[PDB]
């Protein structure tokens, strides 16, 4: 069952990156860590926990047996090669990788999967097994079986089995294909999720939808959103299904502010409470609220802070300071006057600043011109 | 189901008023805007808000 | 004076040219060309023709007794069949068929709707097609 | 010129008071390489195919076992055979079987269209059958599948 | 064609429900579609035809 | 890219700090 191993990144990063602050969750573990694993990580976590006791006792009883279940049909395949059909038939190994890969640890799991790599040519357990390679890879948090055999996965089987295929490389999205990038590459991938029924893979089909929103607003501010997100009809099917998510779009697209930065709070209370926050949320953060301050500074020429702070909730020092970092960071072009309480933006007209990126491509098209002129005739 | 196309087209005829009474000025006060269309500042404020945006 | 020569070469175009087809180049301004009289020649082109206008067996004019390459005519000359002009609509409205929607709806999408649509194809995979046959009763 | 490089078949040009063989044009393509008949890497069903389990057998027993055992059929002294046909009604595993075959008999599976764009130079299908099978004979072990047209 | 040359055929029925589904699981697979398309409803929704 | 690419903020002090200043003096007496 390599396609229900995933359970083992699953559960295993449901408590083992939030094991620091899990209580009940590491009770959520105890009955999958020896019930239902590969192989001997069930220990691992003595590292980190208590010493154990008992699973040193039955662990140990199944598995050996389960190698005198492993003689299997490896027997029954030297006494059925005595037909000369290839040398070999489907009994043997390429019929039993589903042990060798789900009890299977990496460190011969991965030596597992190149003996049923050394396989049969058809296309599509091949494409089943490197998917399954993939999901190995992000067992462990390996971070390059994950970059090495995606490209496998995506360009190398791409000779047939496509458009119906394409629903299960739709893992290259969270994983080293796309990182804490949560843009265009990811949000792209995201969107399209022709589909409603689950597929395993993450779980929990309203988790994907709202992994797909929260990337939709780091994705586009509003060219063609509305189209994309607020008119679909399956996704408003599942907006209807979850409450806040759905709160937490309207407050940005109907531009109410205010109840917004509610929302960000309550992002925040699974921002890092999930299992992926060993990469850190600031840079999705930081960037809805310079979103936010850019789609308010929008249409407004000379605005009064006083006004910004009732627009977006409390905080008239807090704007400030905000506002103080932002706009010497180098993005949300405007010049506040701490005078006067008036926050006045300025903007570049189009002759300015294309004139500004001609001058620097021209520069460094110029320098590669006389470099390739002084290689040649000396 | 009137509820929903009539406030459909309460939202387009508010922003085909709004776009017509503007048509002549350049310069104009809110308020003006306001008194002419019977509303208050606010939403008047958020509406042309929102059509810039 | 190069270019006054280019010029000058052109004193064998004169103007009873018989019309052939380009068929395939062999080297440099050399190739052959099947004449519409009926035979198959191997002719010599000038320097003053251009290489972009011949490809998809285009219609060029070769000389009468020497019989070599000269000059490059507009993409369509000889055709002998002409379109269907601006006087030759026959005036039938689409309003005067009546009870055929099913099928000028489909033959509606099937001409004019793909020449902007056609990435929708690809992304699904219907492989759109070229041609569509009609057949029924007579009348 | 010279006389070994003249072949049947080679465009030629011929001077125009008296014919001497000027020079060879080169020739175009073979007409039955230009179309060429595609050599596939088989994508096999992985014989998953419900309902045609006697035919999955039937053909076994009748095609496979001479290519995986020659053994068999040399101790037996039986001559290994050539060909097997199929008839039945269209769309019922005509060309399934064959690449499920090919795939499981580890062989390149080759389709040969030829119906009658060959035959437009009419003496082509007397080169089709040449060439065609000189790639069967020297690409790899393989299978070569031909339609209904032959009888028509 | 007989002798040497050709031998035994084998034939074909019209295809049963398992092989209606198969060929249709089969012509599927270029395509984009929807999970969860229920196949085998296609393939009791129609009673009989070929492939 | 490694976990964040480039740049970003090293101030490690802001985490929902627009909550903590909701929460500072209860909004500042909800100004």
């Amino acid at each position: 069952p390599k396609n229900p191993d995933l359970r083992i990144a699953q559960l295993r990063f449901l408590l083992s990156l939030p094991e620091h602050r899990g209580d009940a969750a590491v009770r959520d573990e105890l009955m999958a860590a020896v019930r239902d694993n590969n192989m001997a990580p069930y220990y691992e976590a003595l590292c980190k926990s208590l010493d154990w006791q008992i699973d040193v006792d039955l662990l140990n009883k199944m598995k050996k047996a389960n190698e005198d279940e492993l003689k299997r049909l490896d027997e029954e395949l030297e006494d059925a090669e005595k037909n000369l059909g290839e040398s070999e038939i489907r009994d043997a190994m390429m019929a039993k990788a589903e042990y060798l890969c789900r009890i299977g640890d990496k460190e011969g799991a991965l030596t597992a999967f190149r003996k049923t790599y050394d396989k049969t040519v058809a296309l599509g357990h091949r494409l089943d097994i490197v998917f399954y390679l993939l999901r190995i890879g992000l067992f462990y948090m390996d971070n390059d079986l994950i970059t090495r055999n995606t490209e496998k996965a995506k360009s190398l089987i791409e000779e047939g089995g496509d458009w119906d295929r394409r629903n299960r490389l739709k893992v290259y999205q969270g994983l080293y294909c796309v990182a804490i990038r949560d843009f265009k590459q990811a949000a792209e991938l995201f969107l399209d999720t022709v589909s409603t029924f689950t597929s395993y893979e993450l779980m929990d089909y309203k988790t994907f939808v709202t992994y797909t929103v929260y990337v939709s607003m780091i994705a586009l501010e509003r060219p063609d959103l509305r189209e994309k997100v607020i008119k679909g009809a399956e996704i408003l099917e599942v907006l209807h299904s979850l409450p806040a998510v759905r709160q937490y779009l309207f407050s940005l697209y109907e531009c109410r502010y205010s109840v917004f930065f509610q929302s960000l709070a309550v992002v925040e209370q699974e921002m890092k409470k999930d299992w992926l926050f060993a990469p850190h949320y600031r840079y999705y953060v930081r960037e809805m609220r310079i979103h936010a301050y850019s789609q308010l500074l929008e249409s407004y020429r000379s605005l009064t802070l006083g006004y910004m702070a009732e627009a977006f909730g409390v905080g008239v020092e807090f704007i400030d300071q905000e506002l103080s970092r932002f706009i010497a960071a180098g993005r949300l072009h405007c010049k506040i006057d701490k005078v006067n309480e008036i926050v006045e933006t300025n903007r570049p007209d189009s002759k300015n600043w294309q004139y500004q990126e001609t001058i620097k491509k021209g520069d460094l098209l110029l320098n590669r011109v006389q470099k390739l002129s002084r290689v040649i005739n000396m | 189901i009137i509820s929903t196309h009539l406030a459909k087209l309460y939202d387009n005829l508010l922003e085909q008023n709004l776009i017509r009474v503007i048509e002549p000025f350049s310069r104009v006060q809110i308020e003006h805007i306001s008194s002419l269309i019977k509303l208050s500042k606010a939403d008047v404020e958020r509406k042309l808000s929102q059509m810039i945006l | 004076e190069f270019l006054h020569a280019q010029e000058e070469v052109k004193r064998i175009q004169s103007i009873p040219l018989v019309i052939g087809q380009f068929l395939e180049a062999v080297d440099q301004n050399t190739a052959i060309v099947g004449s519409t009289t009926g035979s198959n020649y191997y002719v010599r082109i000038l320097s003053t023709i251009d290489r972009e206008l011949l490809k998809p067996n285009a219609s060029v004019a070769l000389h009468k007794h020497s019989n070599a390459l000269v000059d490059v005519l507009p993409p369509e000359a000889d055709s002998s069949i002409m379109m269907l002009t601006s006087d030759q609509k026959p005036d039938v409205m689409y309003a005067d068929i009546g009870g055929m929607d099913i099928q000028k709806q489909e033959v509606r999408e099937a001409v004019e709707l793909p020449l902007t649509h056609f990435e929708l194809y690809k992304q699904i995979g219907i492989d759109p097609p070229r041609g569509v046959l009609m057949y029924g009763p007579p009348g | 010129i010279d006389i070994n490089d003249v072949t049947p078949n080679c465009r030629v040009a011929l001077r125009n008071d008296s014919y001497t063989l000027h020079k060879i044009l080169p020739n175009k393509v073979d007409p039955l390489v230009s179309l060429m008949m595609v050599e596939k890497v088989p994508d096999s069903t992985y014989e998953m195919i419900g309902g045609l389990d006697k035919q999955i057998k039937e053909i076994k027993e009748v095609i496979e076992l001479p290519v995986k055992h020659p053994e068999l059929f040399e101790a037996l002294g039986i001559a290994q055979p050539k060909g097997v046909l199929l008839y039945g009604p269209p769309g019922t595993g005509k060309t399934l079987l064959a690449r499920a075959v090919a795939h499981h008999t580890d062989c390149t599976f080759i389709r040969v269209s030829g119906s009658e764009l060959v035959q437009k130079f009419i003496g082509e299908g007397a080169r089709m059958v040449r060439e065609l099978f000189v790639m069967a004979r020297e690409h790899a072990p393989s299978i070569i599948f031909m339609d209904e047209i032959d009888s028509i | 064609l007989r002798p040497g040359r050709i031998d035994r055929k084998i034939e074909f029925p019209p295809p049963n429900e398992e092989a209606r589904l198969d060929i249709l699981k089969i012509h599927s697979r270029k395509m984009n579609l929807t999970r969860g398309i229920n196949l085998r409803k296609i393939a009791e929704l129609m009673p009989g035809a070929s492939g | 890219e490694d976990n964040w690419d480039d740049d970003n903020v090293e101030d490690d002090f802001s985490n929902q700090l627009r909550a903590e200043l909701e929460k500072h003096g209860y909004k500042m007496e909800t100004s």
